[PDB]
């Protein structure tokens, strides 16, 4: 096949101008989409706060209007999903991944409204859910929609505009362009065969997405954490140990989301009214915990600079980790619309901080800042649970600009994915696709 | 340049307190842990303590409770050491250093010149400065040794120079000895027979603890 | 905590010559540092991490070791190499230095130029009498001074003081000072001062009579 | 496919422990190797420096000892490549690329010593070439060497260990662990068919490689440029224009490297003596340039911060850029062992800084710093000529740490890789692998 | 996050003076600084900018070395030197930190100002006389006290009462020039209980002579 | 240079009015900024990029425009909004400022409170005599003040001064200062200032007698 390859080599990277232009408009719309979705989630959480002040005297009334305001919004999003778009429950990444294997449909006429307005429901109630799931599936479908509109043919185009959509989608959720592109290249593309996902075109989509985000967001970065200390060579072995800790917990967490998916399906069996009611209970519990124990609820982007700085006690870190594991499972395993990615950064940090804390007290000769161990462990549930270590390392890198920590971030990351592999664990997004293709068959 | 300039050490009465200050110039004084080390006279280097840039961790040697208090003032670019309940064991030359690492086994990167802390109940006293001319039947050789004795001052130090420091070559000043709560030393100078008494040899003594400047002219005896 | 003991507490060696001190730790230690202190100057970081020179440290210097035994070595010694070398560890907390090693120039022997001085008229007025005797420029540093008042040996009121090894000629000096009252100083006539070195058996006597 | 897929998903990212443990040995070896390559080169540039000291009075004699010292060292490397391993000429990234498509041999028993010691000659005489060619080829060969020594069977084991070695080698040359992983993913894996390269094992080898770099280098990074200003959004269009300029020049420079590869071959006809004699005059010229004008010679990493801080006049920059476009084509089209990746970084930094200076005067309302256009241009030739923009961006990112410039950098990058596609340029490493398979069936 | 400019005051026509601006609260490097002035009662006018590394230095269309802007990042201080001074440089000078949103730049945070008077006159400190109700304590619920600040040059002065503890009830009136000297008064109204029960003092301060006066309003008896 | 020119140099308004001031440019500018300068304060960045509010600017404010016409609008102005407002462009270089729209408040009437003060004894020891009359907290600004010595009318040596409108209650104040020699002050007895304001047909008058 020598002569064949000489031909292909000379034809490499010649994406059709049609796809390059269209990836631009996908990026842009996904950008405006995520920006709108981001503004809307905020506005709801705010109206929720100003309610607790029209009533801030009667504390039992206070705990009540906190619960019902989230419950109602939870339910509204659960309902929007079962009634009109069931594959828009949960993250949506496993679907958009299925769409790339050509095994799941991109029902964009249903999912765009269902995910967007249904996500605003669950996120806006203050449930423990990220915006990544929403934006990524929303972005994916937006790619499909502009395909079907301009009726472009080829595999290249269907897969590209699907990729650049969900890529631009993740980018716009975190202001993380590099992280989006890598997410397609490492995690989303079809993993057992070749593909015609133009990477140059995913690049154009991500650009536009990210520019649109800079137009409605500037002067504030999602997280500021400032410059932390370096790490000496003789400290690296501590980050490897922290990777191993993630590597055994990573898979353990994966078992729980699945068994909790099962456990919560026993609660409604499929019944849209038991389900929506159950979601409202979950919602209201989060909005209640949102008032009374805020670090145990919400997406988690907030307490990440607090937890780097070392402002929490060790007892608090232990509390938050247990409590947030529990609400993370309740919210994500329930099937409410919304990703798990962003709350796994939170669980990661908290754990890394707690470790840096013990590490600082054991080794004063090392001159540690517990904040470095938190940054290494932020991308570490991503490594050990969804097994996209290159994505999380660069995602964290983009969010925290502490490049002098690249070696320990990497080292904790592979430690995580190595022990996650070796203790018998599977990628989370992949093992959700499969259970969903194995119900898309066991019914026959 | 990177300069560490520590000041603030003088005479303190036993059981008192002092506040040494190390002023930093020539580098970003944050990002660096700062440390204090002291040297007891004729003894070795002892580590006092250290402080990380955000002051969120201050480590001190195995020594007492409010004995030492290291703070830093990252805005003034200065490091501080309070010592309370001062003993004679706290009579030492106090060094301020910036900390770094290589492979990560931490070392003492750049030190300052030091300041001395004397802890005595003895009282500041000026020196009496006496010329040392050779005897009346001077064994006039090719070179002549002159001197001046600087007797009974407290505390250290004094500075001795000859002819306002022009006579640099041929001088040595001796380590002062302490006796009955007072210090005494002497400085020798050697000059050619052609210089003295031909020209004037003078020793300039400065004991600044007592605002003393004195030049003592050496003149031939009898 | 970890105890560092630097071994040849004091030592001399000619220039153009090999020198070797030792750091020795009670427990095991990793990657030791070395500072070089000249009198009145800040300690200079000399050698870190068992082996690495610092920006400027001439290549004659070197360090080696492992576990509980390290060392510092000057292949050919220069004149500017005389100083105190403090080893220092931080593999364990808290960190610790060694006693030091004082490196002095070794040179050819030199006898003292002995010089004796009577009380100034100025000190006598105030009532004290100090007789100062300067034993200047001599190697090695060991010397003995004896005072004789009217040929009788005296031992009370004498205070001696050596200098540190000299920069230019790398010798020593040492002053001896006999302090009596004016009254006791007048009971006697001859004051002599006897320097007993290594370079001779017959001491260098310098004295004066008041008459 | 649904039954197939479901079974494959449940089995994903289960790289055999044998491969992973062997990836760790590959990275360790390449870091040590690459460190050693780096220390050697400097030592020889040092000798050439101190030898100009012993002859620092006779200005004609000085010029000659610099010419000869490098001329001699040049020839040693041309010889070591023609006599014992021809596929170790030039970069060797095309070579490792062919090897992953199963279309070229990894003659490691021949190439390791040739590329290592031949590289020491051309690099150490101060020729316009980067340790990256040498280190990526050495790394891949080191990855084959442990595959053989330990008799690991399989297409996966052969493709992975060959890859993690070449990533370990780019990392070690630039202290760029991410940029190494991304190189394999974006440019060096088989580009048109699926492959069993294990990313988790490339990562492991890059860690070990880079850890070696940090044990013998730390407290110093290759380039330090400071923290530059940010990029206002009403400034970004200026960065699209730069990538367009880079996007048209990229292919033109690609022609020139392909074309002059041809033209220097007519000089020696293929003959090892005329060739080694030609290379000595190139490498002799370079070591001479390196004294009478050092910015026209060398790997070029030197003048990237000197350019970014606008410490050059507009004239000097125009010079340095044309002079270095010359001495880059002479050194690399000549066959001399050595990468083009670093001398391209220096070309884009020079181009960008010049562009920055024009902007600063046309638009004082934008409060510009020319240094921010250097950092977007640094990796723009990489984007426009070898057409690995992701790897390029993330490389310069890991080398300059001005992450606030990620958007202008990403934009000049696509600005180049788009206009390079639309002016009919090619991935120069794939264009060389192509011209080398075209002679292997003729 | 403050900007404290200083150095203003009197200069003879044709002379020169160096204004300083003391920055604090922010990384003063990595920040363009700029000087804007305001002639008395008039509007704002840009003087010039200087990028953080003193690489770029722009100015309004001035003459040769009319203005010399400069930063000493080491002391977090902005500098301005005006020379060949003429009666149009009598203005209030503002130090400002530059910044941007979309990229069109603005004067983010301004200082308080320092004042420059181009006059051939003399720097005179102020006499401060107390103003108490005459011997007709015709008490209402409130008493109004003043103090009189007469005969100073140049402008300005600041008046406070009880070191700013009396914030409310105060009117300090604009100065009036005669015979090349300035005069102003300041009213303060307090409850009749509060006085003479408690001390009321007016703290006048004329920086151009580094002079302060803390004059206590005592009743007339 | 782009010359900016603002709509009314001065304007008045009752709290609750929608207020609109307008910035007009000789050439096309884009994304302009607005600064509020309350009396005796530095200019405060108010609106930027045409329509973006600085943090802490209340929502009642809004910006808009393009090309050559830009405006700032207060939707239901409030009393504390009284300031001079400046527009500024930097889309061209050099940047340039508008001239000012001074916002004045219309409010209910409010009568002056008059306070008279005799020369102080410190000031007589200096040979002068200033009699000071305070007219505080009136609205509208129009006031006439009449100085009467011993019943006559003095019009020489009188100086008046008015505060700006108050940022919170919108009133004005005024002071009136009669200056005499010490002798001229002592050759009379009864002094009085007379205040004339629309809140009263009969003038408000406060007096003191030197005896
Ligand atoms: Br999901
Ligand atoms: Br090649």
């Amino acid at each position: 096949r020598r002569r064949q390859l000489i031909r292909q080599l000379l034809e490499r990277d010649k994406t059709p101008l049609a796809i390059l232009f269209m990836a631009a408009v996908v990026g842009t719309l996904v950008g405006l989409a995520a920006v709108a979705f981001d503004k809307g989630v905020a506005w709801l959480q705010n109206q929720r706060m100003g309610a607790l002040v029209h009533t801030a005297d009667n504390y039992p009334l206070l705990l009540t209007v906190a619960f019902l305001c989230s419950a109602v919004l939870a339910m509204f999003g659960y309902f929007l999903v079962r009634k009109y778009a069931p594959e828009a429950g949960g993250s949506g990444i496993p679907e958009i991944e299925g769409a790339l294997e050509d095994q799941r449909p991109v029902r964009w006429w249903r999912v765009l409204p269902v995910k967007f307005f249904g996500g605003l429901g669950t996120l806006g109630g203050g449930m423990v859910l990220g915006a990544d799931g929403p934006t990524v599936q929303i972005g994916g479908n937006i790619g499909r929609m502009v395909l079907d509109i301009f009726r472009l043919k080829g595999d290249e185009a269907r897969h590209t505009l699907l990729a650049t959509g969900a890529a631009a989608g993740l980018a716009a959720a975190f202001n993380a362009p590099l992280a989006g592109i890598l997410f397609i290249i490492e995690e989303m593309r079809p993993q057992f065969r070749y593909t015609l996902i133009s990477i140059k075109a995913v690049f154009i989509g991500v650009i536009m997405s990210t520019i649109m985000y800079r137009i409605f967001n500037h002067e504030v970065a999602l997280i500021d954490v400032g410059k932390l200390s370096d790490a000496p060579l003789n400290t690296l072995w501590l980050y490897l140990i922290l990777g191993i800790i993630f590597g055994i917990f990573g898979p353990i967490f994966n078992k729980w989301v699945l068994g909790m998916q099962d456990l919560l399906h026993r609660v409604h069996g499929g019944n849209i009214t038991k389900w929506v009611l159950m979601g409202g209970a979950i919602g209201g519990l989060c909005g209640l915990l949102g008032f009374v124990a805020p670090a145990t609820s919400g997406g988690g982007a907030n307490l990440i600079p607090i937890a780097t700085a070392g402002n929490f006690s060790m007892g608090m870190l232990v509390f938050i980790f247990v409590a947030r594991v529990i609400t993370t499972l309740l919210c994500f395993s329930s099937g409410a619309p919304g990703g798990i990615f962003a709350p796994m950064l939170a669980l990661g940090t908290v754990l890394g901080t707690a470790f840096g804390m013990v590490a600082v007290e054991l080794f004063p000769q090392y001159h540690l800042e517990a904040g470095t161990f938190a940054i290494a462990g932020m991308g570490a549930l991503l490594a050990a649970s969804i097994r996209a270590p290159l994505t999380g390392i660069i995602l964290v890198l983009e969010m925290t600009d502490n490049y002098q920590l690249i070696l320990p971030m990497i080292i904790t990351g592979l430690g995580a994915t190595l022990l996650a592999q070796f203790t018998g664990g599977k990628p989370l997004y992949s093992a959700i696709l499969a259970r969903t293709l194995a119900k898309q068959e066991a019914e026959q | 340049e990177v300069r560490l300039l520590e000041s603030g050490g003088g005479l303190v009465q036993p059981g008192g307190s002092l506040k040494l200050s190390c002023a930093a110039s020539g580098f970003d004084y944050s990002r660096y842990w700062m440390s204090w080390v002291r040297q007891a006279p004729g003894k070795g280097l002892k580590w006092i303590g250290e402080i990380n840039p955000v002051s969120s961790t201050i480590n001190y040697t195995p020594s007492l409770k409010d004995k030492f208090i290291i703070s830093r003032d990252n805005a003034k670019d200065t490091l501080y050491l309070q010592i309370s309940k001062v003993r004679s064991e706290d009579t030492a030359l106090y060094y301020c250093a910036r900390l770094y690492y290589g492979y990560g086994y931490w070392y003492f990167d750049v030190w300052g010149a030091g300041t001395t802390v004397t802890v005595s109940s003895a009282k500041t006293t000026p020196p009496s400065v006496y010329p040392l001319a050779p005897g009346s039947a001077a064994a006039a050789a090719s070179m002549v040794t002159l001197g001046c004795l600087v007797k009974g001052y407290f505390p250290e130090p004094v500075t001795v120079t000859w002819n306002s420091g022009s006579l640099a070559a041929g001088v040595h000043t001796f380590p002062a000895v302490l006796q009955a709560a007072l210090y005494t030393l002497s400085s020798s100078v050697t000059v050619p027979s052609s210089s003295w008494p031909s020209e004037t040899v003078t020793c300039n003594v400065a004991h600044p603890a007592s605002s003393t400047k004195v030049d003592k002219k050496i003149v031939p005896r009898a | 905590d970890i105890v560092l003991t630097q071994s040849p507490a004091i030592m001399s060696a000619a220039p153009g010559d090999k020198v070797t001190m030792t750091c020795s730790a009670s427990s095991s230690v990793s990657y030791i540092h070395w500072y070089q202190q000249k009198s009145g100057t800040s300690p200079k970081r000399w050698i870190y991490d068992t082996s690495k020179l610092t920006s400027g440290v001439p290549v004659r210097f070197s360090g080696s070791g492992s576990g509980t035994s390290y060392s510092l070595t000057i292949n050919t010694m220069e004149a500017e190499d005389a100083a105190t070398y403090y080893c220092q560890q931080w593999s364990s907390h808290p960190q610790t230095f060694g006693g030091g090693t004082k490196l002095e120039i070794l040179r050819a022997d030199a006898a003292p130029t002995v010089s004796i001085f009577p009380p100034s008229s100025e000190q006598l007025t105030s009532g004290g009498a100090s007789v100062v005797c300067f034993l200047n420029n001599f190697y090695p540093k060991d010397i003995n001074v004896k005072w004789k008042i009217d040929g009788s040996e005296r031992q009370n009121g004498v205070l001696n003081s050596w200098t540190d090894q000299d920069s230019k000629d790398s010798t020593y000096s040492m002053s001896s000072t006999l302090t009596l009252t004016k009254d006791e100083y007048e009971r006697h006539n001859s004051y002599t001062c006897e320097a007993t070195h290594k370079t001779s058996t017959s001491p260098i006597v310098k004295s004066f009579n008041r008459a």
